[PDB]
RNA sequence: CUCUAACUAUAAAAAUCUCUCUUCUC
RNA sequence: GAAUCUGGUCAAACUUGGUCAUUUAGAGGAACUAAAAGUCGUAACAAGGUUUCCGUAGGUGAACCUGCGGAAGGAUCAUUA
RNA sequence: GGAUAGUGGCCUACCAUGGUUUCAACGGGUAACGGGGAAUAAGGGUUCGAUUCCGGAGAGGGAGCCUGAGAAACGGCUACCACAUCCAAGGAAGGCAGCAGGCGCGCAAAUUACCCAAUCCUAAUUCAGGGAGGUAGUGACAAUAAAUAACGAUACAGGGCCCAUUCGGGUCUUGUAAUUGGAAUGAGUACAAUGUAAAUACCUUAACGAGGAACAACUGGAGGGCAAGUCUGGUGCCAGCAGCCGCGGUAAUUCCAGCUCCAGUAGCGUAUAUUAAAGUUGUUGCAGUUAAAAAGCUCGUAGUUGAACUUUGGGUCUGGUUGUCCGGUCCGACUUUAUGUCGCGCACUGGUUUUCAACCGGAUCUUUCCUUCUGGCUAACCUGUACUCCUUGUGGGUGCAGGCGAACCAGGACUUUUACUUUGAAAAAAUUAGAGUGUUCAAAGCAGGCGAAAGCUCGAAUAUAUUAGCAUGGAAUAAUGGAAUAGGACGUUUGGUUCUAUUUUGUUGGUUUCUAGGACCAUCGUAAUGAUUAAUAGGGACGGUCGGGGGCAUCAGUAUUCAAUUGUCAGAGGUGAAAUUCUUGGAUUUAUUGAAGACUAACUACUGCGAAAGCAUUUGCCAAGGACGUUUUCAUUAAUCAAGAACGAAAGUUAGGGGAUCGAAGAUGAUCAGAUACCGUCGUAGUCUUAACCAUAAACUAUGCCGACUAGGGAUCGGGUGGUGUUUUUCUUAUGACCCACUCGGCACCUUACGAGAAAUCAAAGUCUUUGGGUUCUGGGGGGAGUAUGGUCGCAAGGCUGAAACUUAAAGGAAUUG
């Protein structure tokens, strides 16, 4: 209930079921599930949408329960993991959108403050991904170069 | 952010004792809480607790019998030389005839009297009486 | 819990916080600034001699109606001029003008005592002899 | 054991004040 | 092998300005205290007789007045009358 | 390279451009020599340390140097500067922060003394020398012990009394009296002798040495704090006392005295400084709603802190330490003795498997490793070779090849790294602590004790220093690192490579071998082949929403003020009451309209959104956001934050635009004693905007943020679940709107104390003397003062940072009665 960059105190979340093993009623194959994940990724989908699709249209409760590996881990084993992690990429997308809105109208100060917040979050996440060496140590977020990564 | 989990456990114990209850639900349930409550059981200040597996750090349900009157952590786990044990006992315990400064030694988490018996001392965890 | 940090590696900020807060006291600030040496009539000195310039009496406050018999003395050690108090009943006449007088503190930490305004120093000795010995006629002024 | 109705509507002016304070122990 | 003497070298110190620091006077100016039996008002404490106070700006013997935003430390915790 | 005794930018030559810093560098201050230590003392600490010991530096300030092993020496020289001395005016000679002593300075500190006796030191060396040093002189710096009377016999008395005829003997004692006696003794003098280098002085001691034992004890105080007077006289808000409160104005328990008493006592009083008191520096251990004090809010580097999880169990054997039950040993009641006896329930020493119970270990079995080998050395018997000393008996052996290495060496080999903690070596003596010891006791000192007096002796103990370093045992707590591209771990694998070189073929030079020794490289197999959870922590995706969040652009509303047309006709504004002002050029009102600018009534609430300011007509576009739902995704990415940044009401400042209302200044008309104030009418700047500044508000919830828990009651907003629910109507249903129940989150609210507060009060201001979840900022009596100065920002206004001198005994908070 922290809400790092605001006063929110919510706890809306999801409770992972106690049983780690596969659900009794699931009949699909782990190999088929991995093939489905691979195909969805090749369609150009981030792991979160892959999990959503496997939960809605199919009986996949979650990949780790069925296969034993996580969705991003499964993609990385096959070499489809994006160069920029998905959450950081979405943060840059939001930041570039707000910067576009700003440069199209100057007087909006609230969106200026929100851009400051988004850039701070981007810096934090980039620092984390840099200390784990997911990103190169020279990787940085710059306002002028963000569009190329987004585009 | 939950920094010292043992602090939360002992605070919950104190609140659930002052109000007179006979049970507490401690949420995070680390090793150190288990050892602390085990020492309290060995000396009787607590009743019959229980670990509830969550696959998620677990939880603990503690049964009391009103025999306890105060737990409490010394939040900065000060390095306590074997000479300073008596100093802490004087500053914390209400009388020399009872009370126990629960402290963590290289030989495990032990009450201060047991640590003085082993002639070993380490950092201080908390106090019970 | 409290305003101060409590971690095992927070000695630095605790020490500097105490060091910055110590200036709030008056005794510590006086001792470290060393204002006694620079500003006070005596630099950390319990007593000091001086020369009587003139011979004044100063009225008291509201609740106390009288005129306390003082004396203006220019200090010899540095040249400052301060008013001082001739303590006892018939001691004003004992101290004559332009004689060496040894002033002492007034007992209230360099602040005006009682109902006497703008004075901070007693008179203990005059012309080498003490006022208490003169007041009980144990010794007499040398008159030099 | 069932229930939301009645009501108004006054502002002129007016400053200042020399003492003195006193013990509770069967 | 003395005086003397060539070039250095360590360099005290002198002259000349420059600079800073501490003392040091100094016409005059603006103050603050204490002393409360001076003078002109009576701002505040009650609805202080214009409710009070804050920020800012102007004005004026003086406290203070006014304007614009606040605040109750307000004189209302209250209109389904 | 030079120089150095020698390393070294120590210096030179040529290169490189580097080194320190928010973990405070650099600079400034120190009325700073560092330390061993001193004061203070529940514990934590605060202050001091010029000086008896160890180091360093200096000889007036500076430089330079000879001699030597050692000096940048100064009771050694050279020069300059400062200060000086004799002078026959040519010259010469100076160094007390050595012992004395003097001037000066200042509140502040000693005699031109004796001597090498003692400690030692120097020298050619016993002998000489030593103001080092010791002895004395002065010395109330501090410290120890301690005189100023003690005892009778009498008169004035008081209590336990034999009872109580009033008594009263005083039967039994304890004081008060200039009565009265006999003792004892020093403080002083002083034959001596001891003492000492010689002398003082002390220890001893002749002879003197106490009656008012004048051989005479003071210093402060007698209202409170604070023990002791409302006794006498004097002065009368004077004189003065009083650390603070206060006394003194004609009856002073406070001033000046006399009397009595109190406190300490050869000491006591003052002044400054400092420590405890001070939980008023708060790490232990302070406070921030209003008493001083939460930055206006948010982001954020450093700093501080940071979820849980990786062997827990068991069984045996076995070693010390306990309390066990008693053995032997025996001692207290039995007294000049004991046992038999009464047992303290054994005063010394064991069985301590008597079960017991621990309290520590050690080895062992877990798929349970503790670094392992490589030779020693095989220490030891799983060795079996020759065999059995002895009862036919594995009790017991002489012993040689395999073969037990933690019983130990000495070598290659790899060592995850710490933080932490136990033990030890180290932390000079003096000091502190502390053992022994009749210096006559003590401060002290390290002495002494015991013989028969005929040389025999126990000492000169210990501990602590909490930091840094070294060794050591432990592995909880806290941190880091492995294997994710396998470039991972092992093996008799099987291949190749630079080599390296013992011996070996004499030795030397190479060529290959062989043997053995590291890897670089493939390939071959062994293996359970290798990735902790997904925090009722966080980020992110998605879903339908929700909102007076924000920007731009449009839309409307009546109102206000003007304007046009029209209508009549003396008044209309305004006020407590009036006046100023507009009006028959027809104002005020009356109808249509038109222009401008502002603003968004009623709906509007103990309701919503936002980081805080703040946000309220409609519609579209732009992006953003909280909350909820989620068997979605990453896996500590987090909390608070010095430095840095973004917004920041109103007012104000530059310009451009507008210009309705209202209105700082101003103009007046009133009220008044005055009124350039409040009431009134006009009225610029401003209010409204586009750019650029400003950064302050009672920027308030006067309550920092994150996290956990603690108590009952309803409602309200947003979301989501269920109802065999109700109206809805589109025949039924799906929505929607309600109703009931639950849950998450938010602004809130009522009751209560069983908690907290000085209370008012708070469901947080609780979980705080039973004091420690993380973290930032601020306050240390009031005033001076948020002033001056110095920075820094600003065009300016002013913002941020921000004292002292001095003054003061209160200022202040909440509540109670008037
Ligand atoms: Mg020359
Ligand atoms: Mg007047
Ligand atoms: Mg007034
Ligand atoms: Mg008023
Ligand atoms: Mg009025
Ligand atoms: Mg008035
Ligand atoms: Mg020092
Ligand atoms: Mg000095
Ligand atoms: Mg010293
Ligand atoms: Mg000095
Ligand atoms: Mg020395
Ligand atoms: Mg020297
Ligand atoms: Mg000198
Ligand atoms: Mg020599
Ligand atoms: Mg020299
Ligand atoms: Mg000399
Ligand atoms: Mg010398
Ligand atoms: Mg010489
Ligand atoms: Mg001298
Ligand atoms: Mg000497
Ligand atoms: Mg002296
Ligand atoms: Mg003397
Ligand atoms: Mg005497
Ligand atoms: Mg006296
Ligand atoms: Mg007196
Ligand atoms: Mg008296
Ligand atoms: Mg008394
Ligand atoms: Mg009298
Ligand atoms: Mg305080
Ligand atoms: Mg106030
Ligand atoms: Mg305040
Ligand atoms: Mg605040
Ligand atoms: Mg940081
Ligand atoms: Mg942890
Ligand atoms: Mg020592
Ligand atoms: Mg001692
Ligand atoms: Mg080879
Ligand atoms: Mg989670
Ligand atoms: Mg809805
Ligand atoms: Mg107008
Ligand atoms: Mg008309
Ligand atoms: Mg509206
Ligand atoms: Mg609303
Ligand atoms: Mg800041
Ligand atoms: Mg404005
Ligand atoms: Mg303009
Ligand atoms: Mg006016
Ligand atoms: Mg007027
Ligand atoms: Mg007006
Ligand atoms: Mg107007
Ligand atoms: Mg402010
Ligand atoms: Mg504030
Ligand atoms: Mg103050
Ligand atoms: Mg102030
Ligand atoms: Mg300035
Ligand atoms: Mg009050």
């Amino acid at each position: 209930m922290g809400r790092m960059h605001s006063k929110g105190k919510g706890m809306s979340s999801s409770a992972i079921p106690y049983s780690r093993n596969a659900p009794a009623w699931f009949k699909g194959s782990s190999d088929g599930v991995v093939e489905q994940i691979i195909k969805y990724a090749r369609k150009g989908l981030t792991p979160s949408q892959i999990g959503v699709l496997l939960r809605d249209a199919h009986g996949v409760t979650q990949a780790k329960v069925i296969t034993g590996n996580k969705i991003l881990r499964i993609l990385k084993s096959n070499g489809l993991a994006p160069e920029i992690p998905e959450d950081l990429y979405f943060l840059i997308k939001k930041a570039v959108s707000v910067r576009k809105h700003l440069e199209r109208n100057r007087k909006d100060k609230d969106a200026k403050f929100r851009l400051i917040l988004i850039e701070s979050r981007i810096h934090r996440l980039a620092r984390y991904y840099r200390t784990v060496s997911v990103l190169p140590p020279n990787w940085k977020y710059e306002s002028a170069t963000a569009s190329a990564l987004v585009n | 952010t939950r920094t010292s989990v043992l602090a939360d456990a002992l605070n919950a114990i104190n609140n659930a004792e002052k109000t007179g209850k006979r049970q507490v639900l401690i949420r995070p349930s680390s090793k150190v809480i288990i050892k602390f409550l085990q020492v309290m059981q060995k000396h009787g200040y607590i009743g019959e607790f229980e670990y509830i597996d969550d696959h998620r750090s677990g939880k603990i349900v503690v049964q009391l019998n009103g025999r306890l009157n105060k737990c409490g952590v010394i939040s900065p786990r000060f390095n306590v030389k074997i000479a300073d044990v008596e100093k802490w006992t004087a500053n914390l315990l209400p009388a020399r005839q009872f009370g126990y400064v629960i402290l963590t030694t290289s030989a495990g988490i032990m009450d201060h009297e047991e640590a003085h018996r082993k002639h070993v001392s380490g950092k201080i965890l908390g106090f019970v009486y | 819990g409290k305003g101060k940090p409590r971690g095992l590696n927070s000695a630095r900020k605790l020490r500097v916080h105490r060091r910055n807060n110590r200036w709030a006291e008056t005794t510590y600030k006086k001792r470290l600034l060393g204002t006694a040496f620079k500003s006070s009539p005596f630099g950390g000195s319990s007593h000091a001699k001086g020369i009587v310039l003139e011979k004044i009496g100063i009225e008291s406050k509201q609740p106390n109606s009288a005129i306390r018999k003082c004396v203006r003395v220019q200090l010899i050690k540095n040249g400052k001029k301060v008013t001082a108090f001739v303590p006892n009943d018939g001691c004003l006449n004992f101290v004559d003008e332009n004689d060496e007088v040894l002033l002492a503190g007034f007992g209230r930490k360099g602040k005006a005592k009682g109902d006497i305004p703008g004075v901070r120093f007693k008179v203990v000795k005059v012309s080498g002899v003490s006022l208490l010995a003169l007041w009980k006629e144990k010794k007499e002024k040398p008159r030099s």
